[PDB]
């Protein structure tokens, strides 16, 4: 406790999750009450069930504001939907996290990346619905879907939104490289840290 | 319909990425 925590894939509308302002992506639940959650075990669910109706502190840290701030949640049987908070997690790392993104720089003119509708300078890619195997990165899968469609999770640094691209890349578009894009990767390419 | 997934997931000791409800 140290750098793990429990990621927060997705929340549920109208979830106690949501109501506190928990943020898919970009939070990691880190402690609840005075214990922090540095090992994958029940520990959150247990207190969560524990102090269920009742508010609970959380500690979270947060990759577009690099802070970890505090969030009272009331875990709740009452609100209709599925678990207590109404969110998804998965433990993880936030150490290097926010390090595996990657930045699109220039688009060309009907190129792959522009029938996608990437957006110059603004789009970061986050994710896909392809799992990376150890030492794979975005261009290993640009590069094993020549002509096929690839599902991307996209964030905008000018919107604040996430949405899902499709970009098939063809190597024989007619112009340089199989997306027709350029992308940046390492420490001026990353999702740019927001003051708040 | 199927899980958008983080590049920095990597999968568990089956080859799975489980996310869970809570």
């Amino acid at each position: 406790g140290g750098a793990e925590g429990f990621h927060l894939h997705g929340v549920q509308e109208n979830s106690p999750a949501q109501q506190a302002g928990l943020e898919p992506y970009f939070d990691f639940i880190i402690t609840i009450g005075h214990s922090r959650l540095n090992k994958e075990n029940d520990t959150l669910k247990a207190l969560l069930k524990a102090n269920v109706e009742k508010p609970v502190k959380l500690e979270v840290f947060n990759m577009k504001t690099m802070r970890v701030r505090e969030v009272e949640v009331v875990p709740s049987n009452m609100w209709g939907g599925q678990g207590l908070l109404g969110a998804s997690v998965r433990f993880c790392s936030f150490r290097r996290a926010s390090e595996q993104v990657w930045h699109v720089l220039d688009v060309e003119p009907s190129s792959p990346a522009a029938l996608a509708g990437l957006r110059p300078y603004t789009d970061y890619v986050v994710g896909s619905d392809q799992i990376l195997q150890e030492s794979e990165d975005f261009f290993t899968l640009i590069e094993s879907h020549e002509g096929k469609p690839l599902k991307l999770m996209v964030y905008n640094s000018k919107s604040d939104s996430c949405r899902e691209v499709t970009v098939t890349p063809n190597a024989a578009w007619g112009g340089e490289g199989s997306l027709g894009c350029g992308i940046g990767y390492g420490y001026l390419h990353r999702i740019p840290t927001q003051p708040p | 319909s199927n899980p958008c997934i983080p590049f920095f997931y990597r999968a568990d000791e089956n080859d799975e990425v489980k996310i869970t409800v809570i």
